[PDB]
């Protein structure tokens, strides 16, 4: 993953897979590469801990709610605060 | 309203219909333009994830609003502190050439400052701004698998059902379920597309937020900066005592900034940001080409192998011979015992999926008696050309009985032509090319069911001949890509004869 | 060699040879007329005729309009010698014109051998003239001589416009029909021709100039010479032969009036409306009447009326007609010979084939009907010439035909009156109370072309005999520039016919003109009641009056055809809105603007559908457009087009009526084996005819009845454009009209500036229009048509296979022992299909010709390309721009395109652009394109300081390509002094730069409603807005010169420029990119042609930080990538890797088949290595276990039978384009593989591995293989 | 067709051409004042064609 890839619990839910040595993989990689590498899912995946970031509520007009929906944090640490408006960029280089 | 699924035709017409429209569905892209250029949008977009989907059209919508419009916070962007701008007071009495000389240290100095404070403005951009699209890219994907999701379980019941109570033959409900597999397969690959076009879609937008919305507040503080670096400077170069009036005008003018000095946007380095090692490898697993034949002489020994980076086994006669083609090693069939075999689970095809064959062939023609060049056939299924009269016959059938035979006139003169096939299974459409022209255009509506082995079998019965850059594709071949092909080929800086 | 070889005066007397007053048969007595012989057989009277038939003598126009589209009446023209003299010339110049063509050539010798053939004769013993083909040339004496002749060119009659061929006939024989020709007198005149209308050539011509074309003359001669020649030659198509339409239905034509005879003429498309069965019949009927004349003349024992001689006689109708002639001298008509010579007075003479040789704009079919007639005059060569006609070389008149736009051309073209009247024949039109009556008028030839079924005839019905003999028609091959060349390096021009004294005639020649068949004048003003507006409705509200009062435009049909105020429009309600409001005089410019940019948006709108076979792209406001099909919305039109396919756009739906086909029937032979066999093969031959046959006769009926359908509908599309444009021009001069004049005055308003703009994109409209119907056009034929062909022939097939079986069962007994083999051929042949062609049947359609037109339309959107040719350096562009090359200029010797300008006053170049292409303009579109090499910046005075390199400026407005530190800039200023500037920035801290000294690729593109761009290597660089800019007035010249730099040692290379009357796209842009990369020669680091003999340091573009070492010399050495490169540097100017640190490779000549020391791609060569200044040669000995060969550099005497021989390849490279490979090869020819590093401990050694060969091309960016070859240059300059 | 190197195999683009025939003894290509081609001789005065 090429992309915020350590912020990626927020992006994505992962889905595990199990890996066997070496039927699955081996000193060459996957068996078939990492595309169609055929691999059995976890039944660990339903173990999973879920806990959301924060939660969307969605009402309707009569103030009722039609559903609950789950938004998940990166894991990462946060703030405080704001780096932007007080890092002076250095005009010294040294 | 329709009486309920029996034969097992029934079912393929139903599957090959629910697979197109599903590939329609979610493929779909319309070409805008933007503030930034054109860009291949995501048609569903709004309907999927509820954005800019108040209107009767998301795409009318966000041509209006722009890239921007896409995402909930705005305006992330802190103007920078930067280090205020003072010229020592030491260099008020220097001479010229110490003076000079010291300001262009500066005026370096500077430029390169500028050039810092556009990263910091990129760093906000890509953490505030593409950190949102990015979002959208993921839910978006998200989206296409929920859909396929959908999908495929609503064809797996389906199947399921016939399985569970039909008068379906055995070992016809047998094919059905190889096909079937086959079928998501496709269904898959068509997602992969739906899942790249939301990429490029939503990246190029965020690249059109940084010109359109970020670049802009940069360059306003950048004329902010210069306009007060000139000051400061021309203030300076006044007050200086060992210098002249001529030499004051032409030193301001040497260290003078404008805006030029600070225009760093590359629209091309923007798209460059991702095109990462993992993207490319992605392009070079996922690309068209199942099969790409080469061949040559090593010392002592003849290579032949496939570049296609897919699964392919190739066996072959180990006396095989090798001559220069068109563009490459040919490999050469005596037509008697030798024979090459090909073997990838995408070549036994199916109901859905689509490919493309193409190769150069020179045949040394004699007999008129129809023989088996190359195809894929099991229990009477698949493909197969044939060389037949003075030319070829290409061949497909279903498991319904379904043909479609063709004659291909007059490629036997024993001169090279270049064979391309190209079968459509979202158009319905064969294509049949010999060379430069188009030789065939037909619907292939009515085959269904062409299941066949993995192995495609390069025979050449009782024609000796020669095959070159025999390649298969996953994907149809267009009139513009043949005739690329063809010629790009063709000129390697060789003189040919007759 | 010209054709007449005098050069007559009208007012030059009378020789009583070439110039006489002749008397021509005639009915009663006839009044001499002053006639000039301009070629032996060939004569023209300058002289309205009224003497041909002195039934009509009468100049002025008749008492009812004749029912053509177009007419001129004028009684005085051509009364004055001033106005004969300028016939004689203009009608002379104009064979000459046809003369110097190749197809013309042949037609005019074709013709003055054709003579008329002697038939006069009641007794077969003797061969006698017929008087009707002579006339009597009166002498200064007073004396007549009797003289015979093949063509007179006269004026023509009361209708000025009206071309015909007329000629004497006889009691009997019909002259024209009977093969013995008869003497051609055509009316003519070359003091006035036809306008048209042509969207048809946009695809290639963007730049189409707008409003009617002219004919060329030249063309209009030809046509009537082609029939002369028919004529002549007594094969001429029966009158009574003619094209019957259907006219009783509200959308068909009252009438339409045309002739087989004029089909075979035109040629082209209009040609192949005349089925096989019927070519044939005519084919047929002719060679009899050509065997009748063998046997007229192998009768004939004496001759009368001529001191020449039977032999000589009998030889020139030997040479007309080719026949063969035996030992005897008996005559015979070889079917070989006559089908060759048929063909060419039928199929090469044609008006289609005479336009490919002229290159002049031509209606492509009869039915792009004349909308014009204009006075021109041809003599002058400031106007027209023998080789360019009216467009006229090294001028804008050589561009987009605008030689021939009677607007841009307008001196030449003058707009004379139609006498053909406003809706003289119409249909009357009306809607039925949706309030009453709403009717409209259309003209004739608005209305659609609706061929008869009686047209088609065929026998395909008609079983056959296939018999042991029964053989094959050969395959009937198309007509093409060279099977033409065929017919003329065979031509012979050697032998005309002598003019031969003859036996003086009568005083009077008594003969009559050939009758005409009368036809019935068609219906006037039919009148029609109708529930629905129709298309002719649509358009027609989409018209209005010119006056003062302000339009606005509706989105209601009805609104706009009840009101002489509204105009309908297809644009969506927001364009309505927006065209229709008041506009402040303040906010003008900018509305006109962004009405532009709407109006160019909502006709460039494409559809693109993936879920149809033939037809990819879709323009959907046709729909509202035209009313095709009904209902609302254009989502309703692109939805039924995918779901009903192309018939939705059809007026009518024709008939295909293909019968159950004739089936075979085999004549048996007993005990015969061999016939047998030979039946059951002819048999077979003959169903791949009968495949054919089909296939022909389908193309021939949809080229009739369908694709005519959409050739109107994409006339009116266009139509429909060319209103709206003019709609919303008046409305906004109405708004401008509206102001102050203080308001005015701060507007600069030009509505023909304005105009250009709205034309071109009406051009890019039709680009797309013209597409897409094509598309639906041959989607109909393969999908409507073809198939109910295909299903006749299957069903043919299978009947020809029962027939074949039980042939062979039957005959098992003669067969035995092949009765299996023959089993299979049969069964094979008869199961598989022969697929339909379309590119087999018809000129347009094949594959190449889509790519043909692509290049076209970038090379005639170039108005200058600037390239280096023979010894100079000029302009290849129509426009021919003057080049003046300064003293200092200096041009590489091994690419003479590669231009080095130094900062000097001398060093440059300047182009003198022709004035029609200098750029003055608010709202127009133009790119440059270019290459140019920038040296290293070394010193401090180059830092801020900006120096033009390439200047259009003129008073502070223009363009011009400028540079400075690191920067290339593009600069944009208007009259007013307002700018824009676009820059491309790279820097020179960076290890290895893909710019610096570098070869680069700049475009930079201007649309005038949005941005300007600017390209590095193909790809997007950087964008400005440049809307505000007002009217930008350029340079009458471009200066390539260094301006303004202070750095003395300065210079720049540049090649390849381009100056371009669009805005490139992406595609374009990228496809020039490629095509001007020169990929089938190696190039060096810096971009220039690699070499031999050249040492050069090298690099690995897999590591570029590393560059090649020697540890040691010899066998048991090797090459290895060390590094690191280390740096050079001028502080604040420049921080590099150092380029020439390594060993150097020097590429020697092994192959090479010439001497020009370039290296292409796949030389076979040599490889030496300089090691501490000493030469070596690249080897390896490949028999080393492991497939990396480990390269050495070894003493060159040494080297014996090691693998040396390097093969060497150039590849693609993404915003360097350098990309070099080397393959190494042993002495047998084998591979040894790529030349590559590999990692041996912790060396990295050179290698030859094979590895390589196994790789699909382009893998990752970092490959290993490719290499890059650094030579020292000057512009780089560190210290070796 | 025949080219001035002796190790040279295939026939290029741009390659340098000498055209020979066998007639009785090897006949070598030349182009006359008019521009018309003709067999003679001498290997020599036989023009090098591109
Ligand atoms: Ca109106
Ligand atoms: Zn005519």
């Amino acid at each position: 993953p090429d992309r915020f890839n350590n912020a990626l619990k927020h992006f994505y839910r992962k889905q595990y897979y199990k890996i066997d040595y070496p039927e699955n993989y081996s000193i060459n990689g996957f068996v078939n590469g990492q595309i169609n590498a055929q691999l059995s899912l976890s039944d660990r995946n339903q173990d999973i801990i879920n806990k959301p970031e924060e939660i969307i509520n969605l009402l309707n007009g009569n103030n009722v709610s039609l559903m609950r929906s789950n938004i998940y944090g990166d894991g990462l640490k946060s703030t405080v605060d704001d780096f932007y408006s007080n890092y002076k960029i250095p005009y010294n280089r040294a | 309203d329709n009486s309920p699924i029996d034969t097992d035709k029934k079912y393929y017409l139903w599957l090959r219909e629910i697979f197109r429209n599903y590939s329609f569905d979610i493929t779909a892209t319309q070409e805008i333009n933007t503030n930034c250029g054109i860009n291949k949008v995501v048609t569903w977009f709004g309907k999927a994830l509820n954005i800019l989907n108040t209107s009767d059209s998301f795409v009318e919508e966000f041509q209006n609003l722009g890239a921007i419009s896409l995402i909930n916070k705005k305006e992330n962007l802190s103007m920078p502190i930067i280090e205020s701008y003072e010229i020592p007071n030491d260099m008020l009495g220097l001479p010229l050439n110490d003076l000079n000389e010291k300001l262009f240290n500066i005026y370096s100095k500077n430029t390169a400052y500028f050039k810092k404070i556009y990263y910091n403005f990129l760093d906000q951009w890509w953490t505030q701004y593409y950190s949102q699209y990015f979002d959208l890219i993921c839910m978006a994907k998200r989206s296409v698998l929920a859909q396929e999701t959908l999908i495929k379980r609503i064809i797996q019941k389906k199947l399921s059902y016939l399985i569970g109570n039909s008068n379906i033959s055995s070992d016809n409900l047998a094919l059905m379920n190889l096909t079937t597999t086959n079928t998501l397969r496709d269904i898959s690959n068509e997602s992969q597309i739906a899942m790249n076009n939301v990429d490029s879609f939503l990246n190029n937008a965020a690249i059109c937020v940084f010109e359109s919305n970020i670049y802009p507040k940069f360059i306003s503080f950048m004329e902010q900066c210069i306009n007060n670096i000139n000051i400061k400077t021309k203030e300076f170069i006044q007050k200086c005592t060992n210098i002249n009036e001529d030499e004051k005008l032409q030193l301001i003018n040497q260290n003078v900034f404008n805006s030029l000095d600070f225009e760093f946007l590359n629209i091309q380095n923007m798209k460059s940001l991702f095109s990462s090692e993992t993207a490319l490898l992605i392009k070079e697993e996922t690309w068209p080409y199942e099969l790409v034949l080469y061949a040559f002489k090593e010392p002592g020994n003849n290579v032949i192998g496939d570049a296609s980076g897919k699964n392919t086994s190739i066996e072959y006669s180990k006396d095989i011979g090798l001559v220069y083609g068109i563009n490459s090693d040919a490999l050469y069939l005596n037509g008697s015992n030798q024979s090459i075999s090909f073997s990838n689970d995408f070549f036994e095809n199916g109901l859905t999926n689509s490919f493309s064959i193409y190769f150069w062939l020179r045949n040394l023609g004699k007999d008129t008696i129809k023989s088996k060049l190359i195809g894929s056939k099991e229990d009477n299924c698949g493909w197969e050309i044939y060389f037949q009269d003075t030319g070829l016959v290409f061949n497909m059938i279903d498991s319904n009985g379904n043909e479609k035979n063709i004659y291909l006139s007059d490629v036997s003169n024993n001169s090279w032509h270049y064979i391309t096939i190209s079968v459509d299974r979202l158009k319905e459409q064969l294509l049949i090319f010999i060379d430069d022209n188009l030789v065939a255009n037909e619907s292939i509506k009515e085959i269904l069911n062409i299941y066949s082995s993995n192995i495609i079998s390069l025979l050449s019965e009782n024609n000796p001949s020669y095959i070159e850059g025999l390649t298969i594709l996953n994907k149809p071949t267009t009139s513009q890509e043949v005739l690329s092909n063809y010629f790009e080929v063709l000129n390697n800086s060789y003189i040919r004869d007759s | 060699m010209p054709f007449v070889n005098k050069q007559f005066n009208y007012k030059d007397p009378v020789n009583g040879v070439d110039i006489a007053y002749i008397k021509i048969p005639n009915a009663g007595q006839m009044q001499p007329v002053k006639a000039f012989k301009i070629h032996n057989k060939i004569w023209v009277i300058p002289e309205r005729d009224t003497f041909t038939n002195p039934e009509e003598g009468d100049l002025n126009p008749p008492p009812e309009a004749k029912q053509v589209p177009v007419s001129y009446y004028d009684s005085t023209y051509l009364s004055t010698d001033n106005e004969k003299d300028n016939y004689l010339k203009g009608v002379t110049k104009l064979f000459e014109r046809i003369y110097s063509t190749d197809l013309g050539r042949m037609l005019l010798t074709s013709i003055v051998r054709g003579i008329p053939f002697w038939g006069g004769s009641t007794i077969d013993t003797e061969l006698k003239v017929i008087d009707t083909n002579c006339i009597n040339v009166i002498q200064p004496d007073g004396s007549y001589r009797s003289e015979e002749l093949n063509l007179v060119i006269i004026g023509p009659s009361a209708d000025i416009i009206q071309f015909e061929c007329k000629s004497f006939g006889h009691e009997v024989l019909n002259l024209t029909r009977n093969g013995y020709g008869s003497t051609q007198y055509i009316r003519f005149s070359p003091d006035f021709t036809f306008g048209f209308e042509e969207s048809l050539e946009v695809d290639t011509n963007p730049l189409l100039g707008a409003g009617k074309f002219a004919t060329d003359p030249a063309v209009t001669l030809a046509h009537q010479l082609i029939h002369a020649g028919h004529r002549l030659y007594g094969i001429a198509i029966n009158p009574n032969r003619v094209f019957k339409v259907n006219t009783n239905a509200y959308y068909e034509m009252s009438g339409l009036e045309v002739s087989f005879e004029e089909l075979r003429t035109f040629g082209g498309h209009d040609a192949k409306f005349i089925d096989s069965l019927q070519e044939n019949e005519f084919r047929l009927y002719y060679y009899n009447k050509f065997k009748d004349i063998a046997s007229t003349l192998n009768k004939a024992k004496s001759i009368v009326g001529t001191t020449a001689s039977l032999q000589y006689m009998k030889n020139v109708f030997k040479e007309k007609y080719l026949l063969s002639e035996d030992t005897s001298g008996k005559f015979s008509v070889d079917k070989l010979k006559f089908d060759k010579l048929y063909k060419m007075l039928t199929e090469i003479y044609t008006e289609d084939n005479f336009v490919k040789f002229f290159k002049v704009l031509n209606a492509k079919t009869f039915l792009n009907f004349d909308k014009a007639v204009f006075k021109i005059n041809i003599v002058p060569k400031v106007n027209y010439t023998i080789y360019d006609g009216f467009n006229l070389r090294n001028t804008n008149l050589a561009a987009n035909f605008n030689g021939q736009n009677t607007e841009i051309n307008n001196m030449n073209f003058t707009k004379l009156k139609n006498f053909t009247g406003l809706f003289e024949f119409y249909k009357l039109l009306c809607v039925r109370g949706i309030l009453n009556d709403l009717c409209i008028k259309v003209n004739n030839w608005d209305l659609f072309f609706s061929p008869s079924e009686d047209n088609f005839t065929n026998d395909l019905n008609k079983g056959e005999e296939i018999t042991s003999d029964t053989n094959i028609e050969a395959a009937e091959e198309n007509i093409s520039l060279d099977l033409i060349q065929q017919y003329y390096l065979t031509f012979n021009f050697d032998n005309e016919p002598e003019n031969i004294s003859i036996e003086n005639l009568s005083s009077d020649i008594i003969g009559q003109l050939e009758l005409m068949p009368n036809i019935e004048r068609f219906p006037n003003g039919k009148k029609y009641e109708l529930d629905k507006y129709t298309m002719f409705h649509y358009l027609r509200a989409q018209e209005f009056e010119h006056g003062k009062s302000r339009i606005a435009l509706t989105n209601s049909v009805n609104e706009a055809l009840l009101n002489p105020s509204r105009v309908y429009t297809f644009f969506s309600s927001d364009y309505v809105k927006k065209v229709n409001k008041a506009t402040e005089a303040a906010m003008f410019l900018g509305w006109v603007e962004q009405l532009v940019y709407d109006f160019t948006d909502e006709t460039s709108e494409v559809s693109t559908t993936d879920k149809i076979a033939d037809i990819t792209i879709i323009i959907p406001y046709i729909g509202p457009a035209l009313n095709i099909g009904n209902m609302l919305y254009k989502d309703d039109f692109v939805g039924a087009l995918i779901f009903s396919g192309a018939v939705i756009l059809l007026e009518f739906i024709p008939e295909i009526a293909i019968p159950v086909l004739g089936t075979f029937a085999l004549v048996s032979y007993i005990a015969n084996k061999v016939l047998t066999v030979q039946t059951i093969d002819n048999a077979l031959s003959k169903r791949n005819e009968k495949w054919d046959e089909v296939y022909k006769y389908i193309v021939t009926n949809w080229l009739a009845k369908v694709n005519t359908q959409i050739d109107l509908i994409r006339k009116k599309m266009k139509e429909a454009l060319e209103n709206q444009a003019e709609a919303t021009k008046a409305i906004i001069n109405y708004q401008y009209n509206q102001y102050t004049e203080e308001e005015k005055n701060n507007i600069n308003f030009n509505i023909d500036d304005l105009s250009s703009k709205l034309n071109e994109s009406i051009n890019k409209a039709m680009i797309n229009i013209n597409k897409f119907l094509n598309q639906c056009s041959v989607s109909y034929l393969m999908n409507s048509m073809i198939p109910y062909g295909v299903k006749r022939l299957e069903d043919f097939d299978a009947s020809l296979k029962d027939a074949l079986l039980k042939y062979i069962y039957d005959n098992r007994g003669t067969l035995i022992g092949q009765v299996d083999r023959l089993k299979d051929k049969v069964n094979n042949t008869l199961s598989t299909d022969i697929p339909f062609q379309l590119s087999k049947y018809v000129d347009n359609q094949r594959l190449l010709s889509t790519f043909t037109e692509y290049i076209k339309n970038i090379i005639n959107t170039s108005i200058l390309n600037l390239r280096y040719e023979s010894n100079h350096l000029i302009d290849l562009s129509r426009y021919a721009s003057k080049i003046n090359i300064g003293s200092k200029v200096n041009f590489d010797p091994i690419d003479k395109n590669q231009i080095q300008l130094f900062n000097l006053e001398s060093s440059k170049i300047e182009v003198i652009l022709k004035n029609a292409i200098v750029y003055n303009s608010m709202y127009e579109n133009f790119s440059t394109s270019f290459w140019i090499r920038i040296p290293k910046y070394f010193n401090s005075i180059s830092l801020n300081n900006e120096y033009t390199i390439i200047n259009c400026m003129e008073n502070n407005s223009g363009w011009k390509v400028s540079l400075n530190y690191g920067e290339i800039i593009w600069t944009l200023q208007d009259t007013q002094e307002i700018k824009q500037r676009v820059v491309f920035k790279y820097s020179q801290m960076i290890n290895i730069s893909d710019y610096i000294n570098r070869w680069i690729f700049v475009t930079i593109t201007n649309n005038r409603l949005n941005n300007s761009k600017i390209y590095i290597n193909g790809r997007l660089i950087d964008q400005k807005p440049i809307s505000n800019l007002g009217n930008i007035h350029a340079s009458n010249n471009i200066m390539f010169k260094l301006d303004g730099c202070r750095d003395t040692h300065r210079y720049i290379w540049i090649k390849y420029f381009n100056l371009f009357d669009k805005e490139l796209n992406e595609k374009e842009i990228k496809d020039l990119y490629d095509n001007q990369s020169n990929s089938g020669i190696l190039k060096d680091f810096w971009g220039d042609y690699l070499q031999y003999d050249k040492p050069y340091y090298m690099l690995n573009l897999y590591d570029p930080n590393k560059y090649v070492d020697v540890n040691n010399v010899g066998i048991r050495g090797y090459m290895y990538l060390k590094g690191p490169r280390g740096s050079v540097m001028t502080t604040n100017i420049y921080l590099n890797s150092s380029l020439y640190r390594g060993a150097k490779f020097i590429i020697k000549k092994y192959a090479s088949g010439n001497k020009d020391n370039i290296v292409r791609n796949n030389d076979r060569v040599y490889i030496n290595v300089v090691v501490k200044n000493k030469e070596y040669r690249l080897a390896t000995n490949a028999s080393q276990a492991g497939v990396e060969k480990i390269l050495s550099a070894l003493e060159i005497p040494d080297v014996g039978n090691l693998s040396q021989v390097v093969v060497m390849k150039s590849k693609n490279d993404q915003g360097i384009t350098n990309k070099c490979k080397m393959n190494l090869q042993d002495n047998n020819g084998n591979d040894i593989g790529f030349i590559g590093f590999h990692q041996f401990n912790n060396i990295a050694k050179l290698v030859a591995s094979n590895w390589y060969n196994r790789q699909i091309e382009r893998s990752s960016r970092t490959l290993g293989c490719s290499w890059e070859f650094i030579p020292v240059d000057d512009g780089w300059g560190e210290r070796p | 067709l025949l080219s001035i190197n002796p190790n040279k195999q295939y026939v290029q683009k741009l390659d340098e051409v000498i055209i020979s025939v066998l007639d009785n003894m090897e006949k070598y290509i030349d182009i006359s004042e008019d521009n018309r081609l003709q067999l003679i001789d001498n290997k020599n005065n036989a023009k090098k064609m591109i």
